[PDB]
RNA sequence: GGCGUAAAGCGCACGCAGGCGGUUUGUUAAGUCAGAUGUGAAAUCCCCGGGCUCAACCUGGGAACUGCAUCUGAUACUGGCAAGCUUGAGUCUCGUAGAGGGGGGUAGAAUUCCAGGUGUAGCGGUGAAAUGCGUAGAGAUCUGGAGGAAUACCGGUGGCGAAGGCGGCCCCCUGGACGAAGACUGACGCUCAGGUGCGAAAGCGUGGGGAGCAAACAGGAUUAGAUACCCUGGUAGUCCACGCCGUAAACGAUGUCGACUUGGAGGUUGUGCCCUUGAGGCGUGGCUUCCGGAGCUAACGCGUUAAGUCGACCGCCUGGGGA
């Protein structure tokens, strides 16, 4: 949140001037070497407001859903969402995880049944061909739905990295009225998000800074 | 060529409102300033200022409520190709009274309800809803 | 078109100053000089329609300037049309 | 209510009548507005009652008759008049790019033809053939000459032009566009029925010219037939001068003029700034190609060069045939 730590983390950096979105004009400070520079004076108050609303949602019995699938922010999202008893989607977002929850609930049930019969059940009726088949199905289903297995229903807030990369999740949350907290870069569309946090979403240290701040605020919210 | 500057002012307001512009600028005129006064006193624009002496430039500060346009519709009624004059008993009411109709009566430019209370008719400048 | 010296001469004899190059009299005189000069070119090049379009542009511009001058001040209009030899 | 594709933008432009017209002051009170007066026949329409036992019907009173004229005022807007102003529109200075137009000259490559040398049996053409040319020496090759037409490479969703269109090089005459900084005139403007002008190709008239190509035409093929596609020739024509014709899927199937509305990548042509580092970067105009946002659209798609939001004027459409 500290603008010095932000500027040292690489938050102010943006994409090239070609790929920019004109709707991101209020949050752009300028350009250097044909890449946009995000205005941190605009970034820190919006990030603080987003953190305040996230803390409210956490303290009011809420479920946060951390969404980010880029190879830069996958493991970071996993660590952040596990560090606060939350849920994450760090791999491919299945089209309809939220709007078609009544159908992916069955896949969650299947994943849970498979992992219980593998670990606690320990069928041992292997056949050495259906066993490896079931383990591969379990690993696919876990890489797809491993973060939201203990969610139960739809979350109350989405924290998205690279709002352009995750337009499907944002559109689903907007269809369901769930507030969206997205790290919107200079090339992304800030229309479908509620709490736009204009900052770099490609550098790894920037997303670790964002996720650490969000994890801290949601933990302090959990602990009231 | 420029044959209707009042319709041009209305079009500038409409296009600046649709583009979420903060303020719109245009060459000034007495009738433009009167219509801008009528719009400001009715609450459709925030403020207006006239800058310059030999070439006055009128600048209207557009108004938004919920990130939405305050001026939903603004149309030119009386135009150079067809002039529209109305008597006081047939003055139009926009949006069943929720909108205003800028009327140019012999006592200056005013709204349709002000011209009705004053017992006057005249040229229907525009409809603002 | 007209040379610089001929244009300067016309501006001087038809203008209220050596810099009054925009007066209606100066414009009409310059257009008349260009038309009279082009007359000889088109006597020899009767199939030059592309240049005759610019000639007719000059003619119509001079006509509109003369109409404006006659509507503005008829005395200067008469002085101009007698000094230039117009009125068909 | 419409005109990109469903019917509908004149092929393009100039322009008279007409329509509309930047901005300020004064004046008038023509349009406009307000009030009053006169009139707007009665019946009818409508409202409240009355009489027919009810109704139809009859009838009292009122409202209405949205109109016209006159008189008295108002002056915001439109109009008239007078004086202004510079931002629209033009003039001048200096340059820039361009297949813009008209006239004359010239250059090279190639096709064809004529004459000659070498040389010998084929050449040409096709899916295959044949018609055709060739022992009278073809085709091939070499040399010289004649004539006409068009300008390889450059060459490019490049440039110029109102449109149609414009392509070697040189000279002569000539129109438009754009840019820099100023000076000047001061609404002189936009559109335009009728009118006039320009208007691909084909076609027509007169006089030339005629290499190549090629309607018609002839022959050889193919075919059931083949008045065609294919082949061998070939006249008009294509070319030039001067007239006529006035039509095209004359297309962006998108009239002209002006204002406003997020962006990206290019092309072309000026101009300004900076140790010019560089064939550099950053601005600022003109024209132009592709994609795409809001918006619009029946959709396709258009999208700052709008088919978005508006204003002025014009042309056009009203089911398919007949036509």
């Amino acid at each position: 949140v500290s603008m010095r730590d932000m500027l040292k983390a690489g938050v102010h950096f943006g994409h090239q001037t070609r790929y920019w979105n004109p709707k991101m004009k209020p949050f752009i400070f300028g350009a250097r070497n044909k890449v946009h520079i995000i205005n941190l004076e605009k970034t820190v108050p919006m990030f603080n407001e987003a953190l305040a609303e996230l803390n409210k949602i956490a303290s009011r019995k809420g479920k946060i859903l951390f969404v980010g699938t880029k190879r830069a922010a996958s493991e970071a999202v996993k660590d952040a969402a596990l560090s606060c008893d939350q849920f994450f989607v760090n791999h491919r977002w299945l089209g309809g995880m939220l709007t078609n929850w009544k159908t992916v609930r069955q896949s969650i049930k299947r994943l849970k049944d498979l992992e219980t019969q593998s670990q606690d059940g320990t069928f041992d009726k292997l056949t050495k061909k259906e066993a490896l088949m079931r383990t591969r199905e379990l690993e696919k289903l876990e890489n797809s739905l491993g973060g939201i297995k203990d969610m139960g229903g739809l979350p109350d807030a989405l924290f998205v990295i690279d709002a352009d990369h995750e337009h499907i999740a944002i559109k689903e949350a907007n269809n369901l009225g769930i507030p969206v907290f997205a790290i919107v870069d200079t090339n992304s569309d800030p229309d479908g998000v509620d709490f736009v946090i204009p900052g770099n979403d490609d550098a790894i240290r920037a997303v670790t800074l964002y996720l650490g701040a969000v994890a801290a605020t949601v933990r302090e919210g959990r602990s009231q | 060529s420029m044959q209707d500057p009042i319709a041009d002012m209305l079009t500038r307001i409409r296009n600046g409102q649709a583009a979420n512009k903060a303020a719109v600028t245009m060459p000034s005129s007495k009738l433009k300033v009167a219509i801008a006064n009528v719009l400001k006193e009715e609450g459709f624009i925030e403020d207006f200022k006239v800058e310059g002496d030999t070439k006055p430039e009128l600048e209207l500060t557009l108004k938004y409520f919920q990130g939405k346009a305050v001026v939903e519709s603004i149309q030119r009624v009386s135009r150079p190709g067809l002039r529209i004059y109305k008597r006081k008993d047939e003055l139009p009411k926009v949006m069943a009274g929720l909108g205003i109709a800028v009327v140019s009566t012999s006592k200056g430019v005013m709204t349709d309800r002000a011209a009705r209370q004053a017992g006057l008719g005249g040229e229907i400048i525009c409809y603002v809803a | 078109s007209l040379s610089t010296e001929a244009t300067a001469k016309i501006v001087s004899e038809f203008g209220r100053d050596a810099n009054d190059t925009g007066s209606t009299e100066v414009q009409v005189a310059l257009l008349t000089a260009q038309i009279n000069h082009l007359q000889g070119h088109f006597a020899e090049h009767k199939k030059d329609h592309h240049s005759r379009r610019g000639l007719l542009r000059m003619v119509s511009q001079r006509r509109k300037l003369l109409d404006y001058l006659k509507r503005k001040d008829v005395a200067r209009y008469t002085q101009l049309i007698e000094r230039l030899g117009l009125r068909r």
